RNA sequence: CACCAUGUUCAA
RNA sequence: GCGGGGUGGAGCAGCCUGGAGCUCGUCGGGCUCAUAACCCGAAGAUCGUCGGUUCAAAUCCGGCCCCCGCAACCA
RNA sequence: GCGCGGAUAGCUCAGUCGGUAGAGCAGGGGAUUGAAAAUCCCCGUGUCCUUGGUUCGAUUCCGAGUCCGCGCACCA
RNA sequence: UUCGCAAGAGUGAAACUUAAAGAAAUUGACGGAAUGGCACCACAAGACGUGGAGCGUGCGGUUUAAUUUGACCAACACGGGGAACUUUACCAGAUCCGGACAGGAUGAGAUUGACAGAUUGAGUGUUCUUUCUCGAUUCCCUGAAUGGUGGUGCAUGGCCGCUUAUGGUCGGUGGAGUGAUUUGUUUGGUUGAUUCCGUCAACGGACGAGAUCCAAGCUGCCCAGUAGAAUUCAGAAUUGCCCAUAGGAUAGCGCAUUCGGUCGAAUUCUUCUCUGCGGGAUUCCUUUGUAAUUGCACAAGGUGAAAUUUUGGGCAACAGCAGGUCUGUGAUGCUCCUCAAUGUUCUGGGCGACACGCGCACUACAAUGUCAGUGAGAACAAGAAAAACGAUCGAACCUACUUGAUCAAAAGAGUGGGGAAACCCCGGAAUCACAUAGACCCACUUGGGACCGAGGAUUGCAAUUAUUGGUCGCGCAACGAGGAAUGUCUCGUAGGCGCAGCUCAUCAAACUGUGCCGAUUACGUCCCU
RNA sequence: GGGCGGCAUAUCUGUUACACGACAACGCAGGUGUCCUAAGGCGAGCUCAGUGGGAACAGAAAUCUCACGUAGAACACAAG
RNA sequence: CGGGUAAACGGCGGGAGUAACUAUGACUCUCUUAAGGUAGCCAAAUGCCUCGUCUUCCAAUUAGAGACGCGCAUGAAUGGA
């Protein structure tokens, strides 16, 4: 048939995939933690994400949140 | 491989369209008539194996079927029962084949 | 002592 | 004006109602290293076309279309 | 001068006189080759000659033709 | 131009064209030239087929998105090539980088991975929305590099096939030629044999042949609690008068036979079996044979288990082929693609697609048979698992027994055994046999099973394009012995008949072996090749 | 004109032919020299060519059946 | 009836395909005779078409000559050249 591994040149139908590039968010912390202020002048902190209950799961890691969902990157654990 | 100088597609085509039946029938086959064998006995029929087969020298299955115009299955029951009477005599024997005589006086 | 014609071009 | 002929792809019988034959060609398989020759099989017909007769038309009777002949003299 | 027959793809030649465009060769690309010839497969083709009646429409039916073939044109 | 009746004879150029044309010898190859031998990949005498039918399979064509491709005596059940996914190289699409390393731009936020919704063939983070996780491993771009069943076997290595199953091949020194070259290596007889004897411008050697090696047959030592046998005690069975529904032929004329579950003991032994080294066979023996006029041998018979390479294989020189393989390899040079890849994965399809032609098989066409019973009976062989997983064994692998069964097959289960002379296994193979007093009775028929329908089970992640069994239907599908042609074969052979291994999760019309039943013909020839 | 051709030279039907009979041409369209021992003679039964409905193989067309059917068939051969 | 005899009278074919540009047809097929026209010669005092086609001769050529040959219907003592 044939020509034995001869280019092919084929059209494409669909648009080209872009390859995935991770969207940096900035000072990523910062957001996790809400600072708050005490009458003696020394400052508590206590974050405002979710802990992934399970201990395999990152003993000291945190929890997403969206709208509809909260899930967590190493657990994959979610609830709705 | 042995492509066949200037020979098309519609050559081809062409080829096996007419390629289909024709040809055939290398022997002459020379046909034979019929064997009208009777499978039951008959009055008449039974009459005659009950007389005329007796004092045959030689009596077979075969032999007696070829005489009385009748299967080889009744013509060797025949010929068992015939036996069992005494008016022929079994020379040999085996599971295939009998071979059956008559009696002496 | 029947009949027995032929083999594209260069190069291994 | 007179006489003859169109039949498988080619050439030609049959044309003496009831049918299409011969040689070559084509196809399939053998032999051969291979082709040809040779061997074993097969297929292929509006019998020019349009009508008529007949139970039945290559085959008989008319028209047409071609092809080939013979005549076309005395002024 | 007259009558008849042809002008279809790049060339040649088919085409139910009214729906048909069949091809071969010449080309472009592949198969085969150690490379070629040759062979095979796939792709580009086209009314002719000009007006009418257009069968619903015309190489195909008529008129003109060109442009080529094929015949034939006192009398004594 | 001269001569000739003519035919011609004498004399006799040029233009142009061309790198050789010729001569004699040498070695090969060839001959419808001669001589002597040999081979059933040759014939003769034959056997059994193939070519005709159906079907399996390979090859070509046709078709197709693709129907991947090599090969055309020495290609075509060949590539161990029996492809559901994989394999797989082809087609339609989607991922990953398995682009190491080096140099630059980002960077402790470089990057990695993702639930939910939709993009999609994909409860596929492929991508996207939305964020979390990861962490200096990676991304961006420039060179480079890697991988490829990409090309080229006409660039190669290795291996294989073939020339080429026959008896062939090559130095050294000496002789002969100016030389290629020749002699040795030659003729005569013999032998499968360049095997020997003899002769000799050759003498000494080397390889192939032979020898060696492996299996068969006969036999020695050894040997058994992974093989067996014979006795003696006990325990059980038959036990004599018996004449078949017609009942022939075929051994028996101090103690009558049986009983691998009677899972009984004791004793003895190596007749069968196992096998590491041996023995044994070589023209050994004899012809008032052939030949001998030395010999080398040969033919019949003998001895013998075996009588001429004992039989069957393995190995096999030197010269080659542009033979096959770059689809075996981490064998490889050059070249091609290389991040929407010719790499690599995943999904699906294809390799199987059918007017046809061909190779090789399978099954047949029936009575020297088909069915349904019953009997006796081989050999070679294969059998389970890790640095995984459970508590050093235990499960995969093969089986036997029981059950299912208070009712089809195929199944499905439980128990036990086997690492394999230990279990399977006393290995109940099929040809075969049966005086089976069985059915059929010459017909496309109870021959022949192609083709197709419905149920059910099993293998697998997946059975549609039936994977494979089993059940009932179809059998009105050809086929009644096959034209021209053509293959293989000399004795435990052909032909027939099964069995195992191999491919193998499932699947032999294949191959590699194995044993079983077992012939006809020839003991030649050079007519064909 | 004659020759070549044909036959209009013996003869039948239709038309020319002019509604009695008769009527020409090398006028038109066709025939004749044969054929039949039944295809002659007679008597009796029947109805034809075609259509339509229906009936296995059977279809446009084979044979059976029922209707309609003034001749649209047949009467050896041309025609009336 | 059976032989001989053509320097006796005389006679001496047709269709189709085919070469790597295209013509053409050495080649082949087929039907056929008593034999299928040979050597020669030719639009010849013999060629219908025809005033054939080419060359030459002229300012101009139905004429002349030389060629060609599918030759209505050339041709060998009906003697050919
Ligand atoms: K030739
Ligand atoms: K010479
Ligand atoms: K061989
Ligand atoms: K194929
Ligand atoms: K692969
Ligand atoms: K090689
Ligand atoms: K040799
Ligand atoms: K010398
Ligand atoms: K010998
Ligand atoms: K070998
Ligand atoms: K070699
Ligand atoms: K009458
Ligand atoms: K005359
Ligand atoms: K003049
Ligand atoms: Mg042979
Ligand atoms: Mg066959
Ligand atoms: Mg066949
Ligand atoms: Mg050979
Ligand atoms: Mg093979
Ligand atoms: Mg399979
Ligand atoms: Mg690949
Ligand atoms: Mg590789
Ligand atoms: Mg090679
Ligand atoms: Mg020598
Ligand atoms: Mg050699
Ligand atoms: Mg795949
Ligand atoms: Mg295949
Ligand atoms: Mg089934
Ligand atoms: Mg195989
Ligand atoms: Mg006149
Ligand atoms: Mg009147
Ligand atoms: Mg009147
Ligand atoms: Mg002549
Ligand atoms: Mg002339
Ligand atoms: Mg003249
Ligand atoms: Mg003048
Ligand atoms: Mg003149
Ligand atoms: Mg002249
Ligand atoms: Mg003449
Ligand atoms: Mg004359
Ligand atoms: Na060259
Ligand atoms: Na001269
Ligand atoms: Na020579
Ligand atoms: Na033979
Ligand atoms: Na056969
Ligand atoms: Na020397
Ligand atoms: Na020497
Ligand atoms: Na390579
Ligand atoms: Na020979
Ligand atoms: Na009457």
């Amino acid at each position: 048939g044939g020509k034995g591994k001869k280019k092919k040149k084929r059209i494409f139908t669909k648009p080209k995939k872009p390859t995935h590039r991770h969207k940096l968010e900035k000072m990523r912390a910062l957001k996790y933690f809400k600072v708050t202020e005490n009458d003696d002048g020394s400052y508590k902190v206590e974050r405002t994400r979710q802990d992934c209950p399970h201990p395999q799961c990152g003993a000291g890691v945190y929890m997403a949140q969206h709208k509809d969902r909260q899930y967590c990157g190493k657990c994959h654990l979610t609830y709705k | 491989p042995p492509k066949a100088g200037q020979t098309k597609k519609a050559k081809m085509e062409a080829a096996n369209k007419g390629a289909k039946k024709t040809t055939k029938k290398w022997s002459k086959g020379q046909s034979r008539e019929a064997l009208q064998n009777a499978v039951m006995f008959d009055k008449e029929t039974y009459d005659k194996l009950r007389s005329e087969v007796p004092k045959y020298k030689l009596i077979t299955p075969s032999i007696i079927s070829d005489r009385l115009k009748i299967a080889v299955s009744i013509a060797a029951a025949g010929l068992k029962q015939l036996c069992r009477e005494k008016l022929i005599r079994l020379v040999s024997c085996s599971s295939k084949t009998r071979v059956y005589t008559r009696i002496v006086q």
